[PDB]
This record gives structure tokens, sequence and C-alpha cells, in this order.
């Protein structure tokens, strides 16, 4: 894992992730 | 593959033209008037209209108008039709023999060429020097009248203004002008034009483009002392004249369009309009000599005459006498008195020719004789509606039953002695918030009466409110007596719901026999209908209660008596429901079609379902699987207006531009693509517009079975009051008359000269192919009309069958006692 | 120029074979082409008709075609990408027909006898029944072209009286004339259209019926298996009627992004609040999200722990949910934090993530085919 308490969010939508990495992906998918 | 016979039982009563002359002698005052294929010649006397000459065309007539070029003795006659066949015709009479001969003829359609949507307009040039002709977008035609054109040779002019409304030929120009109403993206203008026929085009007119009203109509020329030419329009009339311009926006005209005119005094002095709800107007043009004699107009008037029937034209005869053609309602001869009455009109009627007019639904019904049949329909619209009765002497009995509204849809119920009719009435919308009728009708002047209690819709309604003045028709379910036919009883359905469906008949196990209507509400938000009922009623002690009440997701288009359950359609749907011990409808079951389901017809297990561009479809009860399966279809894009199943195999059709049509259930079929497709095996140029097929016969049924040569007999009703008959042949039979129809066609004269062939051809504005399976029954029994050496010559070389054996030389006595077998049918 | 054929007429035309997805009259086809068959096949067309098939596939994996487009080709340019030497080419859907022989040649290039299916064009379904006194009265005093005028129905009102009054004459009313009228068809549509999501009307729809019913054909959110129904139609009216059937089984919602996972159906949606069922909120960072609530979806997978900061219905939590395909976001799952909650568990979907899609029925227990109406 990462960090269990999950401190990177997205400011889109709210998604929580435990590390930097899928928080950055996730934003890369709402742009589409 | 399919055999059939068509013939007319009612020539068409609705008038759809009028024009006064001298076409038999130059002396004597004439009156023509077209009923779509038939011309009918009258001499006006001062008593009324005596009957001179009546001839039948092949062709519906789109022109008629009558014309005296330089060097003649009387009036020629030019008629144009529906297939584009142009004819000039004279009246030639030897002794007591009458013939209108074919002075010139051809057909002037242009391969290539958007028809008008205006429609056909035919105009003839006051001297005599051409015949202007617009028929499509674009394009003006020219016939130029010269002896040497007998074949019609004519030539197009460009026309740069495209929606041309109406045009006219002007009177007193050097050389022919026409004037013209025509509409651009900045509004509605009229322009002249001078035809050159050296040039073979157009000139600059004597007065170029003036803007006229949004809603201009109707184009007038005036004679040579006025000059120029009147425009109508919806709340103006105005007159142009190379300067002036004359213009009237009289409040007597704007409750309804001015639809049709005529000239009164030859010089144009006075005219006669007539609009849409039968009113009758006198437009006055007076006169101001201005000294040196060139003489102007000085002023415009309109005054309200009085009350005809809906005019579809009109012509002023002569000593205050006018003919009001009409399509609608019954053509009549009024009398127009210069002093009015203490009602105020200044018209009061003399004559009332019968038009059986929109025939919009009819049912057959034994009555008084209890072996021959009666023909009951619903005719007319509006003021005009009303039920007609024909049946035949033992020549047609018609008896009128006036309703002063449109009625719809008709069946009759024998147990109660009575028939059922749904019908409308307009009301207009009051300033207190509800409706107003227009005058006393059939609904309004019911023994008993009731109204439908809102229970459905009154709490599952859309919000939206009514103007004042807008126009609603309120739908009624009529029960009339089948004797004195009088309305017993007048049931008037929910605001906002179209009754469209009405059967009568038992279901199930329950002896009673119920009236049951279909109907649908219509919001005018809403596009396609999302709500509708099944109502079920009971006519009994003299008053009308609603058994049960079924609602629907849709509009019930069509409902028919399946097999003691009933069998009704909801938009896509084609639902069976089964009525319960408890006197309630169930549903049993339901199929989802690709079409609209708006005909059904049925026979036995097998149902017919039919959409209105001619998709169909040919559906079976499945009794053991408890559900519906489709057999075969056949869908070809084309405007439908009725359909009907003759046998098990053929189902009968009515399609665009007035064709009849024949599907066939595929015989010798290996594989199950081939067997789910109806062939189309027969196709027939009608020439009417059928709007109900009826299995039924107006002659003696026959107790004893003797080997009858026709087998079936379905009637059916069209728009100008045509009533035709349709039957099935053998093989051998239709072999037999279509050889003698071709023998027929060398021997017999058409008016116009226009071919039989090229008239009863299958026609589309896309496609147009040759009759098949259809032979022509008035043709045929034109046979016993002629002449005998025509008989030996129709006869000459030609074998006759009478079964079994003896296959001999055919005789003209042989034949006649055919065809005279054949006209006892109808 | 143009090259057009005769109508029912017999023709052989070349079938690209890299090309599968079908070709509504119209509509534009790009072509990137890299084999020299192809290249070769395409730079004889250009000298002769320029010409060619389209198939349409019931099943591209057996490459079975009943019907098709024949594609003209408009724009021809010899490029380079990703340093590969590649043709691109632009054609656009012409004539429809009917597939007879499908003979395949030597290379994978294939030919295709066919026949021309024509454009059924009726003229007005009262043409026949007009009375002459009426035909002058058949003319419209030009469009009123003010959002707002033509959008309030008392135009269609006056439009449906005056066009439609000799249904009188007839067997049905003025309202069924209006069902299998052209002009009033378009405009149905367009105003579902604009339901839809919002756009310029004026500028993306053609006013030609013909045009209007294919530009809707090629751009309505279907399978092409479906979009064939379509192309089988001959006539604009039966086409445009068609269209709206269509349109009016659509009454799920898919994931927008991918499309192959249906979220939620039309009945699902329900009225939390008196606001509406969709509603605009915005969350802490700004973000506007117009949310639609529904009572049930599916196809969609959680991200992180619920939570309640800064939640749009006080009493619920939070979880972010995405598409179980194409994990885009498609909104959140709302979980109530009481026991005395009404619905307890619904969801909150973005609009802007959704698009509408027919129902799909991928379980073979009841596969009951779609049975579109004209
Ligand atoms: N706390 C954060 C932090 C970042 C992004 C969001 C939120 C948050 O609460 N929402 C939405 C989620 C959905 C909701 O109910 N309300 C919101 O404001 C976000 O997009
Ligand atoms: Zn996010
Ligand atoms: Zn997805």
């Amino acid at each position: 894992g990462g960090r269990g308490e999950r401190p990177f969010q997205c400011n889109q939508c709210g998604a929580s992730f435990t590390q930097k990495g899928n928080l950055l992906r996730h934003i890369k998918l709402h742009s589409g | 593959m399919s055999y059939n016979y068509v013939v007319t039982a009612q020539k068409p009563t609705a008038v759809n033209g009028c024009v006064t002359g001298h076409f038999t002698s130059a002396e004597d005052l004439n009156l023509l008037i077209a009923k779509n294929t038939r011309l009918e010649i009258y001499v006006v006397t001062a008593e009324g209209l005596r009957p001179v000459k009546e001839v039948g065309m092949y062709g519906k007539i789109a022109v008629m108008e009558l014309f005296r070029p330089k060097g003649e003795s009387k009036d020629l006659l030019f008629i144009l039709t529906a297939k584009y066949n142009a004819c000039i015709l004279e009246y030639k009479q030897s002794g007591e023999s009458i013939d209108i001969i074919t002075r010139a003829h051809g057909n002037v359609q242009d391969r290539i060429g958007r028809p008008s949507e205006t429609g056909i307009i035919g105009i003839i040039d006051p001297e005599c020097r051409m015949i202007g002709l617009r028929l499509y977008d674009g394009l003006f035609k020219v016939i130029p009248l010269d002896r040497d054109n007998k074949e019609l040779k004519a030539f197009n002019i460009r026309l740069e203004e495209l929606h041309v409304i109406d045009v006219k030929f002007l009177y007193g120009c050097q050389a022919p002008t026409i004037c013209f109403v025509y509409q651009d993206p900045q509004g509605r203008h009229v322009k002249t034009y001078e035809v050159s026929l050296r040039e073979k085009e157009f000139n600059k007119g004597p007065w170029k483009q003036e803007n006229v009203e949004a809603e201009a109509s109707m184009v007038i020329a005036v004679p040579e002392p006025f000059g120029g030419a009147i425009i109508i329009g919806q709340e103006s009339i105005t007159y142009h004249n190379g300067d002036k311009y004359l213009a009237i926006a009289p409040p007597i005209i704007k409750q309804s369009t001015i639809v049709c005119h005529n000239r009164v005094d030859p010089n144009g002095s006075r005219y006669l309009l007539g609009d849409m709800e039968g009113r009758l107007f006198m437009l006055l043009l007076e006169k101001e000599e201005q000294m040196d004699g060139t003489v102007t107009l000085k002023d415009l008037r309109v005054e309200l005459l009085g009350e005809t029937s809906i005019a579809e034209c009109l012509t002023y005869l002569d000593n205050g006498v006018v003919f009001v053609g009409s399509r609608l309602g019954d053509s009549q001869l009024v009398k127009l008195n210069v002093d009015s009455n203490e009602q105020g009109s200044y018209v009061v009627a003399m004559e009332t020719f019968t038009n059986l007019g929109p025939i919009v639904d009819m049912c057959v019904v034994d009555l008084e004789r209890q072996g021959q049949g009666q023909l009951v329909t619903c005719s007319g619209a509006f003021k005009e509606g009303s039920l007609r009765i024909i049946r035949n002497g033992i020549k047609l009995h018609i008896r009128t039953v006036p309703l002063y509204e449109s009625p719809r849809k008709i069946c009759y119920q024998e147990v109660s002695q009575c028939f059922g009719v749904l019908s409308s009435r307009i009301e207009v919308q009051d300033t207190s918030g509800g409706t107003t009728a227009l005058r006393p009708s059939a609904s309004t002047q019911a023994l008993s009466s009731s109204v439908s209690s809102s229970k459905l819709f009154s709490s599952s309604t859309a919000p939206h409110e009514t103007s004042f003045g807008e126009e609603v028709e309120v739908h009624n379910l009529l029960i009339i007596d089948q004797h004195t036919f009088e309305v017993l009883h007048a049931h008037q359905f929910l605001q906002n719901e179209y009754a469209l469906s009405l059967v009568s008949c038992k279901l199930g196990k329950d002896p009673n026999t119920y009236f049951i209507v279909g109907t649908a509400m219509v919001y005018p938000e809403e596009a396609e209908p999302k709500q509708g009922r099944i109502v079920v009623f009971q006519y009994s002690d003299g008053k009308l209660q609603t058994v049960a009440e079924k609602e629907v997701k849709g509009a019930v288009y069509s409902m028919v008596e399946f097999n003691g359950k009933l069998l009704a359609s909801i938009n896509s749907t084609v639902r069976l429901y089964e009525w319960t011990t408890e006197k309630e409808l169930r549903t049993e079951c339901n199929h989802y079609n690709n079409i609209m389901a708006l005909y059904l017809k049925t026979k036995g297990d097998f149902i017919l379902v039919g959409d209105l561009m001619r998709s169909v479809l040919l559906l079976a009860y499945k009794p053991m699987e408890g559900n519906f399966e489709e057999i075969a279809r056949d869908f070809n894009p084309n405007w439908m207006s009725a359909v009907e199943i003759l046998d098990d195999d053929n189902f009968l059709g009515a399609e665009n531009a007035f064709n009849l049509f024949v599907c066939q259930k595929d015989s010798a079929a290996t594989t199950d693509e081939e067997r789910q497709h109806l062939q189309e095996v027969g196709l027939f140029h009608l020439g009417e517009f059928v709007n109900v097929f009826c299995h039924g016969s107006l002659v003696m049924q026959n107790l004893g079975e003797t080997s009858t040569p026709t087998q079936g007999s379905v009637l059916f009703g069209t728009v100008n009051g045509m009533i035709g008959l349709v039957t099935s042949l053998s093989e051998s039979w239709y072999n037999l008359l279509l050889d003698m129809q071709n023998r027929l066609n060398k021997v017999i004269k058409s008016v116009g000269k226009i071919e039989h062939s090229f008239w009863r051809s299958f026609h589309t504005e896309r496609k147009t192919e040759p009759a098949t399976g259809f032979i022509d029954g008035d043709l045929i029994e034109s046979f016993l009309d002629i002449s005998r050496p025509k008989m030996q010559e129709v006869v000459a070389n030609l074998q006759y069958d009478d079964g079994s054996g003896m296959k001999r030389e055919a005789t003209a006595d042989d034949l006649i006692k055919v065809v005279e077998e054949l006209t006892r049918i109808h | 120029g143009r090259t057009l054929h005769d109508d029912d007429s017999c023709q052989v035309i070349p079938v690209l074979p890299q090309v599968m997805m079908i070709l509504i009259p119209g509509q534009t086809l790009p072509l990137q082409l890299f084999h020299p068959q192809e290249v070769s096949m395409v730079r004889n067309l250009i000298q002769k008709d320029r010409t060619f098939a389209v198939l349409a596939y019931s099943n591209v994996q057996e490459r079975e075609a009943q019907f098709g487009t024949t594609a003209e080709i408009y724009a021809y340019r010899e490029e380079q990408d990703f340093g590969i030497e590649i043709v691109k080419v632009k054609a656009i859907g012409r004539q429809r027909f009917k597939v007879l022989e499908l003979r395949t040649q030597s290379d994978g290039i294939q030919q295709a006898k066919v026949q021309i299916l024509p454009e059924c064009v009726l003229p007005s379904t009262m043409s026949a029944v007009q009375l002459e006194s009426l035909n002058k009265c058949q003319i419209f005093p030009s469009k009123p072209v003010s959002r707002e005028d033509q959008c309030s129905y008392k135009w269609w009102q006056k439009y449906q009286k005056r066009k439609f009054h000799c249904a009188n004459l007839t067997s049905w009313p003025r309202w069924l004339y209006s069902l299998y009228d052209a002009e009033t068809l378009m405009d149905r549509i367009k105003k579902q259209l604009r339901e839809w999501d919002e756009n310029l009307k004026d500028d993306s729809l053609p006013s030609n019926p013909i045009d209007f019913s294919y530009r809707v054909a090629a751009c309505l959110p279907i399978d092409d298996v479906l979009r064939i129904q379509l192309l089988k139609i001959g006539s604009a009216i039966q086409r445009l009627r068609c269209e709206l059937d269509i349109m009016n089984k659509c009454t799920s919602l898919c994931c927008k992004q991918c499309q192959e996972t249906e979220i939620t159906t039309k009945n699902e949606i329900f009225s939390l609040s008196l606001c509406g069922p969709m509603a605009a909120y915005v969350n802490p960072h700004g973000y506007v999200h117009e949310t639609l609530t529904v009572y049930k979806a599916c196809n969609l997978n959680l991200i992180g722990r619920p939570s309640t900061e800064h939640s749009w219905f006080p009493g619920y939590a939070w979880t972010v949910a995405q598409c179980k395909i194409c994990a885009s976001h498609i909104g959140w799952k709302f979980t109530a934090t009481k026991k005395d909650m009404s619905p307890q568990k619904f969801w909150g979907l973005t609009r802007s993530a959704l698009l509408p899609t027919i129902p799909d029925t991928e379980d073979e227990i009841s596969p009951d085919k779609v049975i579109l109406c004209l």
C-alpha cells in the first residue's frame, strides 16, 4: 500500500487515494 | 393472379367546377358542370335548367373553360385532365344525334417538373390568342391558338417567381398579359408580364411588382371598361390598375376566407364572392366616366346577400338566378331578390340537387324488405352533414336525413331497431369560459341527452387554457331510429375526447347487444395521443347507459368483433379483450407491430392490419397457443385511404392518386421468406378517393342458388359521392372480358381522344404502370348501349365458350346475354 | 462534380476490406490506407466514377451484409504520419443499395453486384383530397423564425388547422395527418434532441427532411445493427417516424464515455427535494455538477470510504462511483447516516457523464427483439 487514510483527494469529485500516482491517474480520466 | 371486376353503382355527385356560355348554339345560354369524370351540359331557361347532354371522360376534369376564337359560330370547350390530357371540344348536333366532337387534343405533361403547391391553373387569353397553363413551379406552359395547332404543341416559358398563388389573363391589353400573385421571403406581391408568341418569352408588364396582403389568395381580371385586376385576401379586397391602387378592408369578410368568385355583369360592375362557411356576398365596382370616356373605378363595396350550401364554385345564370356548385353539400339554384326578407337575407333557394358528398363511412341494412339490402352513408361535412339512404327502385332512390353537423362513423343495431352514429359539431370559445354552438344541429336537438362522466382523465389532465374565439369540436354518439330517423338520444363525450371507432355487437356469453366506442384524448401540446378509452354502451328503454369503461395508453383507431371477443388497436398495439362475467373488458392478447394499426379488418381467425403509408400486414389468432402470429406482409410506402379482405387469400386497398390495388397470400410457396410476402396481384386507376369498403349488395340476394358468374360483393364510398362495387371472377371469364375490353376500345369514341388503357393505368407522381387484375365494368356495360355492327365488329372472329364444351364463334346476342347478367349485380 | 446511378439499376462496385461501420447517405467517411492494393484501387476509382460500396454488416465476424451505401470519394492526399507513409481519403455517402452478389477477387478486395434502392418521395397526404377552391389557401405567409414563437404550440395549431383542413373529407382527423407530416416530425425530433443536450438548432440540422432524417440516423445513440433498420427505410416520412420511436425507446442511461454500461433507467429517477430530480450543485472547489437523483444504479465501482464532508443532501454520506468498464466518473452513492431516513440508499449521477440509450437485454432467458415502428 501507501497511506491508509487516503490523503490524496480529487478536487473535481472528491475521490480519495492511498498514493499520489493513483490520484494523478484519476484526474487524467476526468479530461477524457 | 387476381381476377376482379369493378363497376360504378352511383356516379360522382360532387360538383368541382361550373361555367356558363354559348356552347351548344350562339343563341341559347348554357351551363356546363364538371362532376369529376362526368360533364353535364344544360340550357338556361326562364323556369330553371333544361338537361341537354351528359358525357363521361376518361380522366378527372382539372380545368374546364369555354372560349370563342376569331371566326367561330359558337363557343369551344377547353378541358384539361388530372393526368394532363388537354383537349378542345365542340358541340355538334345532327337532327336528333348529339355528339361532343374532339376538335383538338394532346397530353401536356412534362417529364421532369415539380407540380405546383396551388395545383393546376389553366387560363385562356380574352382575345383567344393562347391557353396559359401553370402545372409545375418555375414554368409557364403556353399552347398557341392557331388553326394549324391540332396536336396542342406547346412551349414552356422560364418563370423566375417559383411560388405563384393565382394567375389570370388581363383584359384590354395590346399584347397578351398575365397578372399573378406570388410569394417570396419578403411576403406576397402582384406582378405582370407580357407573353410574346414570336419571341416565345416574357416581356415587361404594364405595371411591375406591387406589394399585396400577407394572405392574398385570389386574382380576378376585370373586363374592358374598368380593366386591371382585383386581388382578394383574408382581411382585404384591393383593385390595381396601372397607377391607381384602391384597397378596402370590410369587416363583413373577416370571419371567413373568400374561396370562389363569379362575374355577374359582363362589364364587371358586379361580382359574387363565396366563403368557406357558405356565405354569399356581392362585390360592387362603382364607375366614373371622367369626360373623355376613359372610365375609372370610383369605389369598391361588399354586401352580404345571404347563406347558400358550402360553395366550391358559383355561376350567375340570369334574372337573379345563381347556380351554387357544392362539394361538401347539395348543389343548388338560388334566387337573388332585390329586396330582403324578414330575416334579412336576399337569397331564396329554388332547387336542391342531391350530392352524396364526402362519403366518410357507410353500412348496408335490410330495413323493410327483409331480403333486399339498402346502403346508409355518413355524407357531407359541417352544416351540410347528413345521412343518405340509397336503395334500388325495384334507378337509385335516395332519402336524405340532414344533421347540420359532421357525421363520422355509422353502425346498425337490429336488436334495438336503430343506428349508432359518431358525429362532431363545432362550437366557439365564449367569454364566460365555456363554449357556444353555431347553429342547432342533430346532437343539440336530441330527445334524450347525456354527458360522459369524467373519472379517468378528470384527475389525470394536463394544464392548459383555451382563448376566446377559438373553435373546438364536440364529439357525440347519436342513437337514430331506423324508421323515422329522428335523433332518439345524443351522448356527448369528455372535453378534449376525440371519438375514433364505433361497433355494435354481442361479446362473450352476454346476450345483450352493446354499442362499443373507441376514443383518444387529443390535447394541442401533445403530438401523439397517450390516453384513450373503450366505452361499452347499452341502449334500452329510450336511454343510453354506460355499461363499462376501459382506459388505454393510446388512440383506439379501430375495433372489430372477433369471434365473441373485442379486437381493438391502440397506436402500434393490436389488443384482444374478453368480456368477463362481471361485465368488464379483460386483456387476453397484445401484438406489437412495426406500423400504426389504423386499418383493422378481420375474417374468421385472420386479421388484416394497415397504416396510412400502405404498410399491409396479415396476423392470425392462434387459439391453442392463445396469442397472435404474423403470417405475411407487404410494405411499399404510399398513401393508403381504405382496406378490405376480399376472400381468405385476397386483400383490397385504395392507394395514392385514386388507385385500387389487390394483395395476395403467396401460393406455390416453398420458402418461409416468400410465404411471408403478399404479392401485388392487381392495380387499377379508379379516379376516385375511397374512404370506406363495405361487404354487401344493393340487389336481391337470390334465395335459390342459380350458378352465379361473379363471386363476392364489396361496395365502396368516395369523396365525390361516387359508389362503386367490386367482385371476383373466374380465370376464363376474366380472359374473355379482358379481350372484350380491348375490342370495345377500338369501336368506342372517347371524349378528348384519351386512351382507356392510359386512363385506367395505375398512376402516381413517381411510378405509372398498366392496369392488371381488374376489368372495367363501366366499359364492359357500355357494350349494351352501342350499335349492332359495332357489336358485330367487337364479336368479329371471337371465340365464346358457354361451359364444358361448344366453343363456337361468338355472336352479339350471346354476348348481350352475358353483359345483361353483369348489369344485375348493382 | 457528382456521379449518380439510376433508380432500381443493377451496378457492380468494389468494397474496401478495411471498412466495417455503417455509412448513412450524406455523412462523411474518412479513410487511412496503407496496403498497396487499397491505395492502387482508390487511385483507379479517382480516374473512373470515384464510387465504392460500404456494406452494412449484420455480423462483421462472418462478413454478412444484405444492404449498404455507395461512397463517392471527394478528397485524396498522400500524407506521412509517425514515420509511416499513408494516403488519407474522404468519401461521402450517396445512394443506398441491396446486396445481390459478393464475389471476392484474387486480392483481399471484393466486388459487389448491387441494386440501387430509390429515395421514396411522396406528395402531401392532402394533395389528392384538396379542394380546388382551397388550393390557394394552402400556401403559409412565411415562418415566425423566433425561437419562442415557433416553440409556442399556437403556431403549430394554426399550421395543422390550415394544412390538414381537408382531413374532414377523409375518414381520419387533422392530428393523425400531422403524425405522417415531414415538417411536424422534424420539429418533434429537434425539440427532443434539444431536451437531451442543449445546442444550436439552425446551424447543426438541415431544413430538408431527406437530409435531416439521414443526419439524425447517423447521430442517434444506437447499435449499428439497429441503425440498419433506418438504412432499410426508403421514405423520409417513415425514416423520421422511426427515429422518433427509437428516441422514445431510449428509457435508460449509459456511460457516455464507453457506452457499454447501462447505469440506470428513467423509471428509477426520483425527486428527493421540491427543486426537482435533476439540479446543479457546486462542490467545495467550485466544480458545478448537474446531478440526477436515481433510487438504483449499477455497473459502477465505489472509490474510497463514504464521507459526509460537504454533502449536498444532509443526512447522507457520498461515495465516489465510476464505470465498471472504463473507470470514468459517473457520480456518487448516497448512503444514509441514520436509520429513520426515507430512501436510505440512493445515487446522485452527474448528467454530463450519462447518455440516453435503449435498454439492452444481454440475458438469453427472454431476449425480446426491439420492434421499431414506421
Ligand atoms: N470534500 C470534497 C473534496 C474534493 C472534492 C469534492 C468534495 C465533495 O464533497 N464533493 C462533492 C461530493 C458529492 C456531494 O454530495 N457533495 C460534494 O460537494 C466533491 O466533489
Ligand atoms: Zn475526480
Ligand atoms: Zn464507461
